[PDB]
């Protein structure tokens, strides 16, 4: 019933932190995303996984990297973490570059394109926009 | 209080 | 023999499909500070869905939101987490 | 004081978004027949999330598809769990 | 940190059996679906629910249902429960006559409009597709 | 097996 966690590591976490947007895509800065990416590496590091920080990664970057990682041999580890710093709209996360689609980051990590993360459990958090609706909140 |  | 290509990922989404989520330039945003003082706290002695579900709670009680507009102010979010696990996450043993 | 009005929310849904579902004509579905038999063995003793990832497991493991049509034959399915649950549910006391 | 269940009652349980559908839709017979609905009943029942079973509904009988439930006093109720059995496609559910989107369904039980359920747990149970694609499986 |  629970995950096997009886390997040599706990596993890698990418956090990708991105702070400054090319002007053309409209986004704003997003201060306050420094503090997030501080107390996510504490954080994720103090619990044994070997984290990683990007900062302000075009839409290639974040793809590519996230494609290199699922490429790397897992066996040694119970699992993967990754955490999404970032402007986003539905389905959508945004590079300094423009956006990209959710799904095609973590889909690298599928059972068939992650063999050594198979039956492991694939983390992703993601902090970002999902669109433009606000919640007024009740009571 | 800003928004993503 | 076979296990779908799709199972054992997790989604914690900091809000819900279509609305918003905050960010206090300050500080850090309500969900990625609130997760992380809740792992603080609890990441090696409960599950992870217990984890967010508690985060789901910090944020939707602790937080209201402040902006001179008066449009974005007064606010609410909650997060959305996504599971296709198999089985109970702890992160020790 | 407030509560955000998406909250408390949970939908268990019998597959993934984009994916297929499966259903077997003299049995039922491969989720719901899932769903059940956790439940009669496992609600009034279980967190909610405990018995759906369990559910989760067993959809993804105990089943196959068999399909006269070779494009449907020997495919998966995995479950989608999503919450924005505030609390643990129990369903009794 | 679990819900209050000190109630009167666990709560109300529909229970949407779409079976046969308007040839308009294209959508064949969904055999197997009445045992579906028929253990679901027994297993809710036993939980305590106060389950009612409707079956071949419209897009407007599944609107109305959910609205009708949405404008109870739940007063004395833990909890909702809503299953939803039908054919469906991405964010959409099958009536017998064509699609309704599922935000549609569930949005009559937002904390605004419905306060007999505020900080209450709103369950959604969904047998359907949801879009075309095949999970191949691995391994 | 069927789809739904």
């Amino acid at each position: 019933y629970q995950y096997n966690m009886n390997f040599e590591k706990l596993g890698k976490c990418i956090i990708i932190n991105n702070k400054n947007f090319d002007k053309v895509t409209g986004m704003g800065v997003r201060n306050g995303t420094d503090k997030d990416a501080e107390a996510l590496f504490k954080c994720f590091r103090s619990l044994g996984f070997d984290v990683i920080v990007y900062n302000d990664c075009s839409c290639a970057k974040m793809q590519d990297l996230l494609k290199k990682a699922s490429e790397e041999d897992h066996t040694n580890a119970a699992c993967f973490a990754c955490i999404l710093l970032s402007h986003g709209e539905e389905n959508v996360i945004y590079g300094k570059d423009g956006v990209t689609p959710i799904k095609d980051l973590t889909a690298h990590f599928r059972g068939d394109r992650c063999k050594t993360l198979l039956e492991k459990p694939k983390l992703f958090f993601i902090q970002a926009c999902r669109g433009t609706e606000l919640d007024d909140g009740i009571q | 209080d800003e928004v993503x | 023999y076979k296990i779908p290509v799709e199972a054992d990922f997790l989604f914690a989404y900091s809000t819900v499909p279509g609305y918003v989520s905050y960010r206090v330039p300050g500080r850090g945003s309500w969900f990625v500070q609130a997760l992380c003082s809740i792992l603080e706290e609890h990441g090696k002695d409960l599950e992870i869905m217990q984890i967010l579900t508690r985060v789901n709670d910090r944020v939707a009680r602790h937080f209201e939101s402040d902006s001179d507009d008066p449009h974005f102010h007064e606010k609410k979010q909650i997060p959305c987490v996504v599971s296709m696990l198999t089985k109970e996450l702890y992160f020790s043993q």
